[PDB]
């Protein structure tokens, strides 16, 4: 609260010196080097006691330093000549912050995006000299705490020391297991794309050591069991993000082994009684993220055979299963849902009380915990729950297209849906009526809806398709080789004549007396939906003779010398659209007039896309 | 006195590594399949080698063959700790898929699943496999793919008289498939349990047998004159990946590269040129098109394999339905060709899509390192880095901004990434590798290196974004898909993604503001923005004189 | 057993049960033209990494009791499977003497 002001005073001191203009990154050793000490400011204002656990003074603390070091990129490389660049000074400091806040998560989650980014986004500038100092100094600092965690099998070792060991040795292996996208190829053991690196092995060897470590000792400290649950965690948010994560599905796995090792690593985990601490959600977590990604899919019979749970069952007691009432309750889930896809079809019935399937209970109850109904507030439990649980359902499944009309009027599929004339209905009445002035942002996502519908309609006369089973075009979505406009139909149906979506658009957008202020996002969209129209349906004739722009040409000359270069190179894409019809341009006129069109642009920055819209 | 220190376990269970190793080995199932490995295995006999024996390693006539694996199992278990269990399993398996392989009568179907079974023998504890007995799988493997010399020669189009009248089986097309591709997953699994080694011990896997070998196998997977099979060229290119990524971490580095000859490099390269000049299109990945330009996977080798999940796995049924699952037999159950194929979802071009941008970022990165292994000048690192690259990322912009924005697709970011790492491949070559960027060979592409730094400086207007206001309206039309990804990353996958604090979710309404900038093709990062403006504005050569310079300025404002 | 060729869980590999068309006790799934000693080994690999060792000799007697039982009440099928599965119990009993449990012994 003191520094608020401060630090709201120090980002603007970083941003003044910036440049004498905009444009501002200073790669090079300048010959003034004076926010060096500011640099030295930052950190040292960051390990301390008293006010750091405020969450705003401490984000905009490590904000204006990551303000600092990207539009500073030689601060890193600097070469404090003790031996090395000063990144490996950055680096183990920037542990001391993180290991100090082991426990919140997005305190090191936060910290460790930003990480990097000081060495993906700000390390290419450098290369051999540079990367090479920072992948032997990680493999240095990694080598010191497996090499200090196997001097406590002896004995001799200490206490706090011990405890420090394994969290930072947990917050090296947290930086290292994010996506890709977070370290990039900045550290040489995370070099490798296709989702298999020289971390995962070596990753797979110290996880096994310090499990190892976890049998050899012998401690029932309660914070202990709390440092002892992250990692499960950790190895959970190993295989969790390195999946490919498609649309709205289960996001598919890349290696199956990582899966039996994470299974198998936290099988140990519970085998041996090891982490278990009163209401505390991260071995339940583990549990049901992990059977959420093998609910059907091909890792099914991966889950059931290196993740045992049959085997610790016990019906006859309240207290169902042994660990914890979290752990329980979600190994309970899990059973319940293997135990469901185990048996027939006929041997389960429908709730219609929770909307979930399920099968002749018990002589006892053992339904409660399933769904009792779920626990307190660990908001991202209950959701796992859910999908776990209803799954099963068969129901209609999700779609994009669906969802984006659900997401804009919400519960519409309560009807019949499928139905393809109620839609363009409702978004006639949605698109003539509800609106004063206030939806700059929902026309936006209605003519996304526009354009995705334009190209269902077309797929009638293409009599058998439906609502549901529409993922993407066929035509304006996946795409092939060769020329891309062989593949729209010259004599395709008219747009004014067949399409209704046009009538709409038209009746709408195009017919609005204000189109050159919209907005540039809804000039975007309107562009987007009307290239979707026009690639799908034959566009209008330009002209008849009484001047006449047609109000869809006219907003391809109000876009195509725009201001913005993003309008301009996407009204480019819809100057071909005109120029294939046919009872429209089977004599070569509407080549003529795109040809004297095109013609006709003296201007400078509309050089780009005139070349492309020549082409 | 000092009562903090932590107690031991006085009954530690060390557990039985050797017996988590026959587990591993008994439970082995390669994924789509019914059985086990070993439970294939055992309904598998060779009814023309009359008598198989190595060292004490005998198979009868009509005996199972996975009898006599658990056979040798159960014995060297007894005996053998783990860095000899596992050679003495390597070597009596690679002689029985030796000749097996070598024999002309004799029905191969054995040898898939010896390969993947000695796959996960290789990779079980990667420390405990000692790298002599990696030296001699690895020459194993090389000379038994050229054995199957001719599954990665078929020709590129055949006679017009090649009537497809003929019984149009696949059984024993898709053993020699699974063959060779298990093969070469198994000399990437080779590699990289090699790499995991200590970094003092690489000489003693690689010699001049090694890399010949490897030559001759990689001249044979990135084919010119053949059909691809993609899911060689993936592991092919890996290998030259783990090769490129162990010269720059180890210490000898010298020994490898005095052991490499220029034209190994030469040959390398030049398939990775025509590997990275290759189209990647999600309506005709999975068709059967013009060759050597669209990466395509094949519909008749479309399963996973032993490292990683390829295709949407269509011929693991078949895998199953190779064998008759009640009876021990030598020759393969008919598996009809025709009748895969049945129209449901492009979500699988998608993905597959998601698979060969990885590919060519797997390329365009092993060409980044070597510009770090050859800093100073070779045969190798010799300008043709800036035509290929540069043709690379002129044609990735130019139909990213043609046709990509705003086609709902979940590619585009990776697609947007590997310009954004080639210019950087540019960059580190302009400004740290001048001094063999020849002026004839600058001049060759030099329509498309300035084009391709243009379209980063054209970002620095920037009257686009600006706010937030209109930036999500934009992220619905492009980026609606990252949306529902973080959305399920939100609610289900990331442990900081719940009870936002209002500083991590304005991180969020930064950064999915750059990523819809950086997709939308207005708005790239500014550091690559400094790395475009360096090369072209910078004079270490005269791209363009000060008048047509600025004739590029004028086309943005300036 | 001595005089045989095949090992006892060998001799069970090739031995089904073609009458009993889907023998189940608790999840020990035998199929109609499936090996036995398939289940058999399957049961082992599984419940090796489970139970320690005096649940796994009871685990394994009493499935095996029950397999046995099913096959010996029955009036069409024949019953070689029955000998061999009696000595891999006697195999199962005998092995650590102090890890069996008397309850398991008594049934
Ligand atoms: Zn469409």
């Amino acid at each position: 609260e003191s520094h608020v002001k401060y630090l709201d005073e120090l980002i603007l001191a970083i941003k003044d010196l910036n440049s004498g203009v905009d444009s501002k990154v200073q790669i090079k050793k300048v010959p003034s080097l004076k926010i060096l000490n500011t640099l030295i400011r930052n950190l040292k204002d960051q390990r301390r006691n008293n006010i750091m656990k405020n969450d705003t003074i401490f984000s905009k603390t490590v904000s204006a330093l990551a303000l600092l070091l990207e539009y500073n990129p030689f601060l890193l490389v600097m070469k404090d000549s003790n031996g090395n660049f000063e990144i490996q000074r950055l680096i183990d400091d920037f542990l001391n912050i993180s290991v100090l806040n082991y426990d919140n998560y997005h305190r090191i989650w936060f910290m460790r995006r930003k990480l990097g980014s000081w060495c993906k986004a700000c390390v290419e500038f450098y290369g051999k000299p540079a990367k090479f100092q920072l992948t032997a100094h990680f493999e240095n600092t990694m080598n010191l705490y497996e090499q200090a965690l196997t001097e406590v099998l002896l004995g001799k070792t200490e206490l706090l020391k011990f405890y420090d060991t394994l969290k930072g040795l947990y917050i090296l292996l947290y930086w290292f297991t994010s996506e890709y996208s977070t370290f990039g190829n900045s550290i040489a053991f995370l070099d490798s794309s296709l989702g298999f690196t020289k971390f995962d092995f070596n990753f797979q060897r110290l996880i096994r050591i310090v499990l190892y470590v976890f049998d050899s000792c012998e401690l029932a400290a309660l914070e202990y069991a709390e440092i002892q649950l992250k990692y499960i965690s950790l190895v959970v948010d190993y295989v969790c993000n390195r999946t490919i994560s498609t649309a709205l599905d289960a996001p598919a796995l890349v290696c199956c082994e990582q899966l039996k090792f994470v299974l198998t690593t936290m099988h140990h985990f519970l085998d041996n009684k090891y982490g278990l601490l009163d209401n505390d959600p991260t071995m339940a977590k583990g549990i049901l993220r992990l059977y959420s990604l093998c609910i059907s899919n091909d890792f099914s019979k991966c889950f059931v055979d290196h993740f045992p749970i049959d085997q610790w069952a016990d019906f006859s007691q309240s207290e169902h299963f042994p660990f914890t009432q979290l752990t329980n309750k979600a190994l309970s889930i899990v059973y319940f849902d293997l135990k469901r896809r185990s048996l027939p079809v006929e041997a389960l019935k429908y709730d219609n009380k929770f909307n979930i399937w399920v099968y002749q209970s018990e002589p006892d109850s053992s339904l409660k915990n399933v769904t009792s109904p779920f626990d307190d507030r660990y908001k991202q439990l209950e959701k796992l729950r859910l999908l776990v649980l209803k799954k099963f359902n068969k129901t209609e499944r999700g779609t994009l297209l669906k969802y984006r009309v659900n997401q804009l009027s919400p519960g519409f599929f309560q009807r019949a849906g499928n139905d393809f004339k109620l839609i363009l209905n409702e978004a006639s009445v949605s698109i003539q009526t509800c609106f004063k002035t206030n939806n700059i942002t929902r026309l936006t996502s209605w003519t996304v809806i526009l354009g995705r519908l334009a190209c269902l309609e077309s797929e009638k006369f293409s009599s058998t398709k439906d609502m549901d089973n529409w993922y993407v075009c066929h035509l304006c979505d996946i795409e092939k080789t060769g020329n891309p406009f062989v593949r729209i139909n010259p004599n395709r149906p008219e747009a004014a004549g067949k399409s209704e979506i046009f009538r709409i658009l038209h009746s709408n957008f195009l017919s609005h007396p204000n189109i050159d202020e919209f907005s540039e996002s809804l000039l975007s969209g309107i562009l987007f939906s009307l290239h979707r129209i026009f690639s799908h349906f034959q566009p209008p004739k330009l002209t008849d003779g009484n001047g006449q722009i047609n109000k869809s040409f006219k907003l391809v000359q109000k876009c195509f010398m725009n201001s913005n270069r993003y309008l301009r190179l996407l009204s480019t894409r819809i100057i071909p659209l005109f120029n294939i019809s046919d009872s429209h341009n089977s004599e070569d006129e509407h080549t003529a007039t795109l040809i004297k069109f095109l013609q006709s642009q003296k201007l400078p920055v509309v050089k780009e896309n005139l070349v492309i819209a020549w082409t | 006195l000092k009562k903090n220190m932590v107690p031991l376990n006085p009954n530690r269970i060390i557990p039985d590594e050797t017996s988590l190793f026959l587990e591993s080995i008994l439970l082995h199932q390669i994924i789509g399949a019914d059985l086990s490995t070993i439970e294939i295995l055992n309904r598998l006999k060779l009814d023309y080698i009359t008598e198989f024996k190595f060292k004490n390693f005998v198979i009868a006539k009509g005996a199972p063959i996975g009898k006599s694996i658990v056979s040798l199992l159960l014995r060297c278990k007894k005996t053998l700790t783990l860095d000899r269990f596992i050679d003495t399993l390597l070597e009596d398996i690679a002689v029985l898929i030796k000749e097996i392989s070598v024999h002309p009568n004799e029905s191969k179907l054995a040898v898939p699943f010896l390969v993947a079974l000695m796959y996960q023998i290789v990779q079980f504890r990667p420390s405990a496999t000692h790298n002599l007995a990696l030296k001699d799988c690895f020459l194993f493997i090389c000379d038994l793919i050229r054995i199957y010399h001719h599954v990665l020669k078929v020709p590129i189009h055949e006679s017009n008289m090649n009537l497809h009248v003929e019984p149009q089986i696949f059984q024993y097309e898709l053993i020699d498939y699974l063959i060779i591709s298990y093969s070469f997953d198994l000399l990437e699994g080779i590699l990289r349990v090699l790499q995991s080694h200590p970094k003092q011990t690489y000489m003693e896997f690689f010699d001049e047998n090694i890399l010949k070998s490897f030559e001759f196998v990689y001249k044979l997977a990135l084919t010119i004159s053949y059909k691809p099979m993609v899911n060689v060229i993936f592991s092919a290119v890996e290998v030259v990946n783990i090769i490129t990524s162990i010269i720059l971490n180890m210490d000898n580095s010298s020994d490898l590269k005095s052991l490499i000859s220029g034209s190994w490099w030469r040959d390398c390269i030049t398939r990775l040129y025509a590997l990275l000049e290759k189209e990647i299109k999600s309506g005709d990945v999975y068709n059967e098109n013009v060759d050597t330009t669209t990466l395509h996977m094949s519909k008749y080798h479309d399963f996973f394999g032993l490292i990683r999940n390829i295709g949407d796995n269509e011929l693991g049924g078949l895998i199953s339905k190779l064998i008759y699952t009640d009876r021990l037999q030598s020759v393969p159950r008919v598996i009809s060709k025709e009748d895969i194929g049945m129209f449901t979802a492009p979500i699988i071009g998608y993905k597959m899509e998601k698979w060969l941008l990885k590919l060519k970022d797997e390329v365009l990165n092993i060409f980044e390192n070597l510009l770090m292994i050859y800093g100073d000048d070779a045969t190798i690192v010799n300008g043709e880095m800036l035509i290929h690259s540069s043709k690379f990322l002129s044609r990735e912009q130019a139909l990213m901004i043609e046709r990509y924005v705003g086609q709902d697709s979940p590619n585009l970011d990776l697609r947007c990434h590997l310009i954004e790492h080639t210019l950087t491949i540019i960059y580190r070559l302009w400004k740290d590798h001048f001094k063999q960027l020849r002026e004839e060979q600058i001049k060759q592409v030099e329509s498309q290196l300035i084009m391709s730094l243009w379209r980063f400086l054209v970002c620095q207007t920037e009257t686009v974004t600006a706010n937030e206001r209109e930036m999500r309206d934009h992220r619905h039309l492009v980026d609606s898909l990252h949306d529902l990804t973080i959305k399920d990353q939100a609610s289900y996958y990331e442990d900081a993604f719940e009870d936002l604090p209002e500083y991590i979710e304005e991180e969020l309404k930064m950064q999915l503001n750059k990523r819809t900038g950086r997709i939308m093709q207005v708005k790239y990062d500014e550091k690559f923005q400094e790395m475009a403006r360096t090369i072209l504005e910078s004079k270490s050569f005269d791209l363009t004189t000060l008048e047509e310079a600025d004739s590029l300025y004028i086309s943005m404002g300036l």
